[PDB]
RNA sequence: GAAACUGCGAAUGGCUCAUUAAAUCAGUUAUCGUUUAUUUGAUAGUUCCUUUACUACAUGGAUAUCUGUGGUAAUUCUAGAG
RNA sequence: UUCAUAAUAACUUUUCGAAUCGCAUGGCCUUGUGCUGGCGAUGGUUCAUUCAAAUUUCUGCCCUAUCAACUUUCGAUGGUAGGAUAGUGGCCUACCAUGGUUUCAACGGGUAACGGGGAAUAAGGGUUCGAUUCCGGAGAGGGAGCCUGAGAAACGGCUACCA
């Protein structure tokens, strides 16, 4: 089935199909939070390792952590729970959820790679995705720079330009605390 | 969902009324305390118009109070010995408001030693001169000091662990405490 | 209802807004404030109606936005803030300036009056309290709570507020032969003088009021507001000082002063 | 100035008269028997704890929005990553 | 009034006591980013006031006796203590007392009964109506249960059963 991988450190990710039953097989009666090698799951997966976080189900319903079943169930969520986004305060709903147990039922697992391996994936063991965004808060760009703290971190701020196609106009944060 | 409205009641006359409403959110009533001794464990309740309330389950220890000198004091709860309104309580040990309670005593013991320094159970010159002025005038009942000798003291809470969250009363002292012997001794 | 009720039916507004029973399906509330809104007087409708400087909602929205009415000299933007008995409303333009006491018909009437006097107010004691840390206070009817008031100041009397430091200037004692106004029942805007207090153990005070034509009527004394010393009135009484002449004297006097 | 987080209202309003015969309701009282966002008026030095070594010229971490990967036939369904 | 308030002893899994925004950015010269400094906006403890909310006293309800005794083991009336309540209160529990209403109609039954301000009718007395323009109450298919908040037992909010 479908296999989302992500490396946080690059902060890639990708989608992967797998047809066979018998590199998922390892995957079968694991819980979300575990650790699985890479040699097991695919001959191109040398020295990888994959930390099982979540995944989808057949019918669309998505695996909450710590469930430890291998089924679906019925539960009644509120705010601070994943599986659900409340739109009234207080607000809780019965909705329909999979087990943190990984079993055949599943569409989608999603697999964080933990370990860099020996045989390097096409984009995400290569590439690397810049952050979007830098930081905003003062002393979190101070930490973010090791700036030593009393140097006026003023001037400091990343400033990102865009050009109209007729003017170039820059782009700055505006630092809070 | 316990309510306390009177329209469940029947009326004065004994009539059976109606229901004229189903049962409103300003007229609930929450489950009982019944506090235990032990690992503190003091719940917060989210009551109306905010006003935290605590509920206080398993409480150990709390302030004591005497009346006669009148210090207080925080000292260990250790059992209740007797209820005025179910013994059942006194068996499970349930702690609520008016129950009657055994106390570890010693703070109260040497509070007395550093203030009058009696020896019950049997220095500077400011010390020494505030005694004299003193003039030996702590001459409290006889059945204190037997239990100070024993080493229980015999306390009523006032506070109500159920509302407050405190642990709070003070010690059986004059008639009182003789009183509540009779009815231990009822019990004995 | 389950909470506050915030909609005000037309019908339903006190007699003494006194507005067009058609030409709308509700009227102004008044928000919560210095006043009873049974009592108060809404901003929108002192404005809109009784003075006419506005036209509709949008126009008092505008005038009170842009900080031209000055409620006991402060702006107070809001649309149905209740001024009520006794408030002062300044306008900087056209340098007016009015104060609310009730016309003998017992309404509300538009009281011209002069800047001078309109630096302070009056104000009824309501409650003499002692607040924290042992701190003596006076609570007036307009909810102001002025603190450390003169030893002296009893409830049910009456104070002179500055209105621009908010504290206590001066202070007249509630007791017979006194100038007082009446503000409540059928003797609204009625203006008198205390001949009797009858004290009636257990509740519900009531007091008689003799008037300068030497009529006489009696009040209870949560209705009633001393207003100065006979033949010196600490404030100005507007037209007709609340005489209530009788509808034949109303008549004679329609019929005497008249001029087309 | 979208979106989203935050705050507030969503308990007002509108409709109907099914239940209800000392029940509702009306007039008149009481709360020295209680809660009260808001509005209005006032309201606090002590947060030091042995004060002869602390950030007060400003303390920390997440988190939506967003960037991208999905699932389900679909619902104001949302899991993973940054 | 055990009230307001104050004071002593203590207590707290120690609440609050501004690490928040806008405009204007003046004055002092200790002439530096130095010292101070106005008008507001949001907050914020307590006490008042207001919008209220809960209860609450007296009196008042249509027909029916082919409804004369009704209520209490399962609270019926009261006592005490506790629990719960925001708070009084058999509101609930424990132990006691055996009490409360009734021919001045209690209790039960019926209402093609929501109560009222009012409407029709009109010598006077009255008779009938009042689902509906205002005030109250109740309800969101029937039932129960509950989160958020100051305020809901909310339903153009959720949970479950029944249809
Ligand atoms: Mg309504
Ligand atoms: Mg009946
Ligand atoms: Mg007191
Ligand atoms: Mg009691
Ligand atoms: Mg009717
Ligand atoms: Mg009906
Ligand atoms: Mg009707
Ligand atoms: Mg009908
Ligand atoms: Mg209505
Ligand atoms: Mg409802
Ligand atoms: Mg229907
Ligand atoms: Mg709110
Ligand atoms: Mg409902
Ligand atoms: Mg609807
Ligand atoms: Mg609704
Ligand atoms: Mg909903």
């Amino acid at each position: 089935m479908k296999l989302n991988i992500s490396y946080p450190i690059n902060g890639t990710q990708k989608c992967i199909e797998i047809d066979d039953e018998h590199r998922v097989r390892v995957f079968y009666d694991k819980r979300i939070g575990q650790e699985v090698d890479g040699e097991s799951v695919g001959d191109e997966f040398k020295g990888y390792v994959f930390k099982i976080a979540g995944g989808n189900d057949k019918q669309g319903f998505p695996m909450k952590q710590g469930v430890l079943l291998p089924t679906r169930v019925k539960l009644l969520l509120a705010k601070g729970h994943s599986c659900y986004r409340p739109r009234r305060n207080g607000e809780r709903k019965r909705k329909s959820v999979r087990g943190a147990i990984v079993g055949p039922d599943l569409a989608v697992l999603a697999l964080i790679i933990t370990k860099k391996g020996e045989q390097e994936i096409e984009g995400i063991t290569n590439d690397t995705v810049p952050k979007r965004l830098g930081p905003k808060r003062a002393n979190n760009i101070r930490k973010f720079f090791g700036l030593t703290k009393e140097d006026d971190v003023r001037d400091y701020v990343i400033r990102r330009e865009v050009t109209k196609g007729d003017k170039s106009y820059t782009k700055a944060p505006k630092i809070q605390r | 969902g316990i309510s306390r409205d009177s329209r469940h009641k029947r009326a004065a006359t004994g009539a059976k009324r109606a229901q004229f409403r189903k049962k409103r959110k300003f007229e609930l009533g929450r489950q009982a305390a019944n506090t235990k001794i032990g690992t503190k464990r003091i719940h917060p309740v989210r009551t109306r118009g905010g006003n935290q309330k605590f509920r206080a389950l398993r409480i150990e220890t709390g302030n004591f109070s005497w009346a006669s000198e009148g210090v207080a004091r925080k000292t260990r709860i250790t059992g209740v010995v007797y209820h005025p309104s179910n013994n059942e309580l006194v068996r499970t040990n349930t702690l609520t408001k008016a129950a009657i309670v055994q106390i570890d005593a010693t703070p109260f013991r040497q509070w007395y030693e550093s203030h009058y320094g009696q020896s019950l159970g049997k220095t500077s010159k400011n010390t020494e001169r505030k005694w004299a002025a003193r003039a030996a005038e702590a001459k409290i009942e006889h059945a204190v000091d037997s239990q100070f000798g024993a080493g229980r003291l015999y306390a009523a809470i006032s506070s109500r662990p159920g509302q407050s969250g405190r642990c709070d009363g003070y010690i059986l002292e004059g008639e009182e405490l003789a009183f509540y012997l009779r009815r231990l001794t009822a019990k004995k | 209802a389950r909470g506050p009720k915030k909609h005000l039916k037309r019908l339903a507004a006190p007699h003494h807004w006194m507005l067009d029973k058609l030409s709308g399906c509700y009227a102004p509330r008044p928000s919560a404030g210095p006043h009873k809104l049974r009592e108060s007087l809404p901003l929108i409708v002192f404005l809109r109606n009784r003075l006419k400087y506005a036209l509709n909602g949008r126009e008092v929205k505008a005038i009170l936005m842009q900080r031209h009415v000055k409620v006991d000299g402060k702006v107070r933007t809001d649309t149905t803030f209740p001024a009520g008995f006794m408030d002062v409303i300044t306008l900087e333009a056209t340098n007016e300036n009015f104060r609310l006491v009730y016309d003998v018909k017992g309404r509300f009437a538009v009281h011209r009056i002069t800047d001078e006097e309109a630096s302070y107010k009056l104000a009824k004691v309501k409650k003499v309290q002692l607040g924290k840390k042992g701190i003596p206070y006076v609570v007036t009817h307009d909810g102001r709570t002025i603190r450390y008031p003169d030893p002296n100041i009893k409830v049910n009397d009456t104070v002179k507020v500055d209105l621009a430091t908010g504290t206590i200037t001066d202070f007249i004692k509630f007791d017979t032969g006194k100038l007082v106004y009446v503000t409540g029942g059928r003797n609204l805007g009625r203006v008198g003088t205390i001949v009797h207090r009858e004290r009636h153990e257990g509740g519900f005070d009531l007091v008689h009021i003799k008037d300068s034509l030497e009529n006489t009527f009696v009040t209870r004394l949560n209705n009633v507001f001393v207003i100065g010393e006979p033949g010196r009135p600490w404030i100005s009484l507007p037209k007709g000082k609340g005489i209530k002449l009788t509808i034949s004297e109303e008549r004679d006097r329609r019929r005497a002063q008249h001029g087309l």
